[PDB]
């Protein structure tokens, strides 16, 4: 008794122009007697011919494992046409047959906020960075993070968990240690989707650090200027009367 | 926690302009403004001089506005709204404004000393203007 | 209530101390711990100063450094219930007082000078006037 | 032909006193012709005789579903027993056995924190709070939320998961207003856990007090009142040269 199988591409390759998307179909389980296994591949009915298959080995429990693997365009993943195995072997009677495509419905996007550590965890040897996803449709997703433009990889992440109004979440979070938050560098996180412009968005985070509380401004008093512009004249007039005083006494 | 004004305390130099804020649901009542000062104990309704104060209202937020700041606006401000159900008048926590000016502390001394010499330099020449010449005529 | 009738701000030199104060109305049964708020961003939580000292519940900073400026906030909490929380007191180190000088006022110095000069001179002339015709007398 | 699950009690039921635990043994598809459905219940090999059966129900396709209950005490639990559930059919040829029990090892205690929204999140109408709970072990815990000692109910959590050195975390998130948020109110975390102190924590969330100062005064230093001073010493100069001038020509 085979067991078929059937698997998507990867989620990154389905959204970038420079690699290559691939549909899996797995057979595995067969037995020590029929060593012919015909494979037939549908894509909307019609039959293709570009297909791949890799030889057998002999497997744990005494059963053999073949794989086939079919090559696809990236326009046809994402308008959702349907994907068909057809297996054939002796000992069975009856055609195995599959189908995937990609999930259907009006697609969202995702917004992307970044959270500095709890201050309590500033005790510690590491600290961790958390980028909070929210809000796509379909589940389909690719997350990572980078600094200084070489990336990083200590990082995990959780499954996507539905949310109330039929759309997902995430969070990631980064493992770092504290000297390397401390001093200001900067920390990235980067998402793919396919509804976002050009499939890409990234957002940030640094420290910017603290502040002085200088205290060193001379509060203000009650009566500064108070008339400051009317003693000008004062003295102006009473310089002018002065002189004039002082040339009719000197005149004599 | 059901009215939440913010901050707690401004500093600003003379002459700049600042502004206060309430954060409640402007569908009970009215926010008034009050002011208290060093000299009081109760809290006193506000006066508005037109063209200097003003105050106004979204549906999430009162606002109050002054601009021009001197000396006499050093105090703490509240605002109270007042329910339309239980007439339980409730009040915010109290902003605290002071105002500064330009100079540091160095310079200040400056000018202290300064009007003290100026008073007391022409303090000593009309004591000498009617101490010198009756002292000629007595002979 | 007893949240609003705390001070906003606290004026202390360098080396002296600060008291502050949790005035509450709960029966004597109560909880009352010390927490203090930092200036900045990127800031939560607070941070744990300790519980109070007397009866009343007071905190005592001796030897103040300007290590010291921030937001002090108290709150009280009776049991198993949601805490009591006062709005707050800002501490500012400011080493002088207003450096006193050697007089009065501060607006009445620039309407003595210039109530003074005038003085001067009306002081000044007619005593010229005066010697003269004494003596030409 | 009939399937047999066995499910373990609640991660709640077994960390208060006022609850009761219970593990439970189902057995679907069974059959109309041999509806007879036989129970064993053993304990550490002792069988023990006060459990319960539940009478069966039709389901679509012409199965049924046999549901059993056993309590349990909640220190028997929390030590490593083991729970056999046996099944006798007379269609099927040979009984069915299945056991549960805890998951071995050293436990350790879970690290709460409570995280504020993004500043970029409000501008909307509704904003994100978030607890982070890490590095415990088993995975059996609960959180919950509330505020003013009444619960709070728009809130999801993350499946807990495997961390890079043999333990475990979770995220939780709750939407509030933005108003609520806003105003000032106060919200709590609350996490129970078999390696706690009496089995329980809480953590609150809330908004603080500020300040607003001004900037400096020790580069520039003033201008509009010491430019008076210094256009106003001049002519007390020259006014005092003069009068003390003419004061000097009445002594000769």
């Amino acid at each position: 008794g085979p067991s078929v199988f059937l698997f998507p591409p990867k989620p990154k390759d389905t959204l970038m122009i420079s690699r290559t998307p691939e549909v899996t179909c797995v057979v595995v389980d067969v037995s020590h007697e029929d060593p012919e296994v015909k494979f037939n591949w549908y894509v909307d009915g019609v039959e293709v011919h570009n297909a791949k298959t890799k030889p057998r080995e002999e497997q744990y429990n005494s059963t053999y494992r073949v794989v086939s693997v079919l090559t696809v365009l990236h326009q046809d993943w994402l308008n959702g046409k349907e994907y068909k195995c057809k297996v054939s072997n002796k000992a069975l009677p009856a055609p195995i047959e599959k189908t995937i495509s990609k999930a259907k419905g009006q697609p969202r996007e995702p917004q992307v906020y970044t959270l500095p550590p709890s201050r309590d965890e500033l005790t510690k040897n590491q600290v961790s960075l958390t980028c909070l996803v929210k809000g796509f449709y379909p589940s389909d997703i690719a997350v990572e993070w980078e600094s200084n433009g070489q990336p990083e990889n200590n990082y995990k992440t959780t499954p996507p968990v539905l949310d109330s109004d039929g759309s997902f979440f995430l969070y990631s979070k980064l493992t770092v240690d504290k000297s390397r938050w401390q001093q200001g560098n900067v920390f990235s996180c980067s998402v793919m989707h396919e509804a976002l412009h050009n499939h890409y968005t990234q957002k940030s985070l640094s420290l910017s650090p603290e502040l002085q509380l200088e205290e060193s401004c001379a509060e203000a008093q009650d009566g500064e200027l108070d008339g400051l512009w009317t003693t000008i004249t004062i003295f102006i007039t009473l310089f002018l009367l002065s002189v004039c005083y002082s040339a009719t006494v000197t005149f004599f | 926690s059901r009215i939440w004004q913010s901050p707690r305390f401004i500093a600003r130099k003379r002459g700049f302009t600042v502004k206060m804020h309430c954060y409640m649901n402007s569908a009970s009542g009215n926010v008034s403004w009050l002011w208290k000062q060093e000299m009081d104990e109760n809290p006193q309704q506000l006066k508005l001089e037109k063209g200097r104060m003003e105050e106004s209202q979204n549906e999430s937020l009162a606002t109050l506005t002054i601009q021009g700041i001197r000396f006499e606006d050093n105090g703490i401000y509240f605002c109270q709204q007042k329910c339309n159900n239980t007439s339980e008048v409730y009040q915010g926590c109290g902003t605290e404004l002071r105002v500064m000016g330009f100079s540091t502390l160095a310079q200040l001394k400056q000018r202290n000393t300064l009007k003290d010499g100026i008073i007391m330099i022409q303090t000593l020449l009309i004591i000498l203007f009617i101490i010198v010449p009756i002292f000629l005529l007595l002979d | 209530l007893w949240m609003h009738k705390v001070p906003a701000s606290l004026m202390v030199s360098l080396g002296e101390d600060a008291h502050f104060q949790c005035p509450h109305n709960s029966s004597n049964n109560a909880n009352v711990t010390w927490w203090r708020v930092l200036h900045g961003n990127y800031t939560w939580p607070p941070e744990f100063l300790g519980p109070g000292e007397d009866p009343n519940g007071t905190l005592i900073i001796q030897n103040v450094n300007k290590s010291h400026g921030g937001i002090y906030v108290c709150r009280v909490q009776e049991g198993n219930e949601s805490y009591q929380q006062s709005c707050g007191t800002y501490l500012r180190v400011r080493q002088p007082p207003p450096r006193p000088f050697l007089d009065m006022g501060e607006g009445t110095k620039n309407r003595i000078i210039t109530a003074e000069g005038i003085i001067l001179l009306f002081c000044a002339v007619v005593p010229g006037t005066l010697l003269l015709f004494r003596k030409r007398w």
